[PDB]
């Protein structure tokens, strides 16, 4: 759940499953997370809501 | 549709699709295109005859 | 001759011949490197390894991990969990995929 | 309480048995509560439990949405 | 079609087992060949019209397969990882994970990588009877599951036939040559 | 052009303008403290499923075999690929998926391998095949929830780490029209989030392909030798056999252990009252 | 400007290599729109000397 204070969207970053060994997952594919609907990152899955 | 897999001599595959329309028989010495519907490449037990060249428009 | 079952994961499949083979070890265990506490103590599954207070034995609870590696032929990693009751080993244990 | 682990088991087998068929897919850990001894949220070990030994084994889809009815009924 | 069907009373099939054999002979998870006959052609084609196909025996991905007893096929082609037998001292009475796939970084063991890689080669879970040295296979085409039946021998001599891997080895083979030829005329 | 605004000069009602009653707050919490709260949100996963539907199989109409031939022909042309596989042989090779969205699928540029395996993947994952790529998302997958919902789920058109780079726009188009002199319009900042490694979930999203570009970069130029020079039926290892070796010791003791009143019967002393217990000294 | 990534910047799954190529392929197809078909451009290619001095 990413939070916003009454605006349509919000820009997100996913780095995908976050391990011990390295700290992020996969590379930081930005997006713009809109209000509606669940939208997940097609490079790891992670729905972002 | 027909699937042909070649190989190059460095190992590689390739594969590739083609419709059969495409397939146009060349003669035994592959100097003329050999008429399609009466063409003699395979024997009479039904193998090859000699090396059939087939000509493909795309 | 006994031929050995055929089918894995028996150790999963018996919870309670696990936990008597856990309890066994462990006793075995704890009575050898440390007679004088738990020579009299029966030791059964609800049984800790703490203080009264809460507090783990490191010593204990590695001679214990020692135990059951040798007992079910695994490699419990240390730095994850300590062993200070009979119900954690009997968690590692049917965590593992290979214990025999 | 050998009961209340083996109860534990059943419920979770049949819960994901259920979940798998309402949602068309297979269970993703068959680990009935996460804990980190294993690692595998993090790591490529999976807890997955499917094993058999041939084509002909009975207890192959044991584990797997496919041994339960669609009244999600344990056997077939 | 007609110059074809005068001539097709006379023609011949031939098998299409070509240097694959049969599957199920030497590879257990896989159930015989069966041939399925397509049901009567549907009356109407609908938009939502499902497939009639008569259904296909699925067998799931076992999460690791047992030792077989010196009639191993592997499932997929493995990356060979290695021409060398690994010389690993094993256990009595443990249970170790063979890597079939070969693309593990935990040396012959399987670690996780199995599960992150499109291949059907799962570890060979195996218990040996005796404590000792054994020469576990590295190059996962040995018959004999997780030990060295000296089948590197074959494949390494497979690539040299090769055309692109005689030419590997020969190019290496001049390159050492040259250093050699350095070597020799240094003090001219 | 419209006139000066400032939103402060009009009232705004976020307050109750008149003040409870002694005995209306008195009731009031005696009620709220009658009966359960609303629950607060629980990030814990219960019965987690895979993400990318149900594991290819060892055995089956479809297998990894198929999707290991499928990378060995990656190519993205100018033109199409005209060859057609037939919906019959897309719907029986995947058996769930419909008619319309076979013939869609071969109505698309792909050589029939991928065709065969797009159809998978889309009838696995509840795939919208008819969603048109734009820069605003670029798929759609309707999916039911443990729950039952049927919710939807959209995938997005992403940037490689420069959100200069990233389209925002709010069309199904993929140009980019709009240019923003402030980017983050209301001073909201945008975020990465960090993940729980406890509330982590194991990878199901086609987790079985993060090393598959490596290997097949090592198998492209590797030779196998064929099962006609393979040998095989070789000689049994003498200390291995398909069922897991166990002790005769070992069976007999658990045969032993299968018994109710079973105890270690080894101790010093009689530490568990048994009634036949011996010491062994 | 259009991206050239289409908004799938990486292929770290073969569904996003199939959504980038139906894409692509899509795109392709429109911009070769009012471009002549290979055929007909053959044809005016090879066709394309009209200057005869003697005909029949
Ligand atoms: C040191 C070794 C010693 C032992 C050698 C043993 C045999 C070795 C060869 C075995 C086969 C290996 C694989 C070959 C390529 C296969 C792939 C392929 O499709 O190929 C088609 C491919 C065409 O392209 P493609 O199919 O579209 O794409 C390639 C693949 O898809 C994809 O392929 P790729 O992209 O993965 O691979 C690319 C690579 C693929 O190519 C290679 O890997 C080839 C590497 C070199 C091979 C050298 C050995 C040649 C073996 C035959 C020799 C016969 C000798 C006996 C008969 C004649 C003499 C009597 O391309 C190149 O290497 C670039 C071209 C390099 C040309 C080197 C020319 C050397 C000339 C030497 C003589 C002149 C010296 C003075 C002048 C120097 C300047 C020119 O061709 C090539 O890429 C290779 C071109 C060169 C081939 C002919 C070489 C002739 C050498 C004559 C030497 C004469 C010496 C003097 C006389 C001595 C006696 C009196
Ligand atoms: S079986 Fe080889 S990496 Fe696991
Ligand atoms: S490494 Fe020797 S046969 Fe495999
Ligand atoms: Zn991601």
């Amino acid at each position: 759940v990413v939070f916003t204070s009454e605006t349509p969207f919000r820009y997100v970053g996913c780095t995908g499953q976050m391990n011990e060994d390295d700290y992020e997952g996969h590379e930081l594919l930005f997006f713009l997370l809109r209000e509606g609907s669940l939208q997940r990152c097609m490079g790891c899955g992670q729905v972002f809501k | 549709v027909a699937k042909i897999e070649t190989q190059s001599l460095a190992g590689d595959r390739f594969t590739s699709w083609v419709e059969t329309y495409q397939f146009h028989p060349l003669t035994q010495d592959q100097k003329n295109f050999d008429n399609q519907d009466n063409a003699e490449f395979l024997e009479d037990e039904g193998q090859l005859k000699y090396e059939l060249g087939v000509q493909l428009d795309n | 001759y006994n031929f050995p079952e055929y089918r894995t994961g028996g150790v999963q499949a018996n919870p309670g011949i696990t936990a008597k083979r856990i309890i066994k070890c462990i006793g075995e265990r704890l009575r050898k490197y440390d007679p004088a506490r738990w020579e009299n103590v029966p030791i059964t599954f609800k049984t800790h390894f703490r203080d009264e207070n809460g507090y783990s034995d490191v010593a204990t609870s590695i001679q214990i991990h020692d135990a059951l590696e040798r007992e079910f032929g695994i490699d419990i990693k240390d730095r994850l969990a300590l062993v200070t009751d009979v119900e954690t080993a009997f968690y590692i244990v049917m965590s593992h995929h290979d214990p025999l | 309480d050998i009961n209340k682990y083996m109860e534990s088991q059943l419920v979770n087998d049949t819960l994901r048995a259920f979940v798998s068929k309402v949602g068309k897919t297979e269970p993703a850990t068959w680990k009935n509560y996460s804990t980190i001894y294993h690692k595998d949220n993090y790591e490529a070990e999976r807890v997955r439990h499917v094993a058999f030994v041939d084509h002909k084994d009975p207890h192959m889809y044991h584990g797997l949405p496919q041994d339960y009815d669609d009244n999600i009924k344990p056997k077939h | 079609m007609s110059a074809i069907l005068k001539r097709a009373a006379k023609y011949k099939r031939v098998s299409s087992i070509l240097c694959e054999g049969e599957a199920h002979l030497r590879d257990p998870f896989t159930p015989p060949p069966v041939i399925l006959k397509p049901p009567a052609p549907r009356k109407d084609k609908k938009p939502d019209d499902i497939t009639d196909f008569p259904a296909q025996k699925l067998i799931p991905l076992p999460e690791s397969i047992p030792y077989q007893e010196g009639k191993y096929r592997p499932a997929s082609i493995p990356m060979v990882a290695g021409f060398f037998p690994y010389n690993c001292y094993l256990q009595q009475g443990k249970v170790y994970s063979w890597c079939s796939c070969g693309i593990s970084q935990s040396g012959p063991w399987c670690d996780g990588l199995c599960n992150s890689v499109v291949t059907r080669c799962r570890p060979v879970v195996f218990n040996v009877s005796q404590s000792g040295y054994y020469k576990i296979c590295n190059c996962k085409f040995s018959a004999n599951a997780p030990f060295c039946n000296n089948t590197h021998r074959k494949m390494v001599r497979y690539h040299h036939q090769t055309h692109r891997g005689f030419y590997e080895i020969w190019g290496a083979a001049l390159f050492v040559l040259g250093w050699v030829y350095m070597g020799f005329n240094y003090y001219t | 052009r419209a006139g000066p605004y400032n939103p402060n000069r009009y009232k705004d009602y976020y307050i109750p303008r008149t003040l409870p009653k002694n005995e209306e707050i008195v009731e009031f919490v005696q009620s709220q403290h009658s009966v359960p709260a609303s629950p607060i949100r629980n990030q814990r996963h219960i019965n987690p499923v895979r993400e990318s539907g149900p594991l290819p199989s060892y055995d089956g109409t479809y297998t990894m075999e198929d999707i290991r031939a499928v990378f060995y022909n990656t190519t993205v042309g100018r033109d199409y690929c005209y060859c057609q596989m037939d919906p019959e042989e897309i719907m029986r090779r995947v058996p769930g998926i419909t008619r319309k969205e076979a013939e869609f699928i071969t109505k698309l540029g792909l050589s029939p391998q991928e065709q065969v395996d797009f159809a998978y993947i889309a009838y696995n994952i509840g795939l919208d095949i008819f969603y048109f790529t734009n820069q605003m998302f670029v798929a759609r997958q309707v999916v039911t929830n443990s729950k039952g919902e049927k919710v939807e789920v959209l995938w997005n058109a992403q940037c490689y780490e420069d959100i200069a780079q990233l389209n925002v726009g709010f069309a199904p188009v993929l140009e980019s029209v709009d240019y923003h002199w402030e980017i983050f319009l209301w001073a909201d900042p945008p975020i990465k989030p960090n993940n729980d490694f406890d509330l982590n979930v194991p990878c199901t999203w086609f987790e079985y392909e993060q090393e598959w570009w490596m290997e097949s970069c090592i198998q492209e130029d590797q030779f196998n030798l064929p099962e006609d020079e393979r040998p095989y039926n070789t000689p049994r290892n003498p200390h291995c056999r398909k069922e897991l070796w166990r002790s005769q010791d070992a069976l007999q003791e658990e045969e032993l252990m299968v018994n109710e009143n079973w105890y270690p019967k080894n101790t010093q002393y009689n530490i568990y009252n048994q009634p036949d217990f011996i010491k062994p000294k | 400007s259009t991206s050239t990534t289409l908004g799938l910047p990486r292929w770290y799954k073969r569904i996003s290599y199939y959504i980038f190529k139906i894409r692509y392929l899509q795109h392709t197809k429109s911009k070769m729109n009012g471009i002549p078909g290979s055929t007909v451009r053959l044809m005016l290619i090879n066709r394309h000397f009209v200057e005869y001095e003697v005909y029949e």
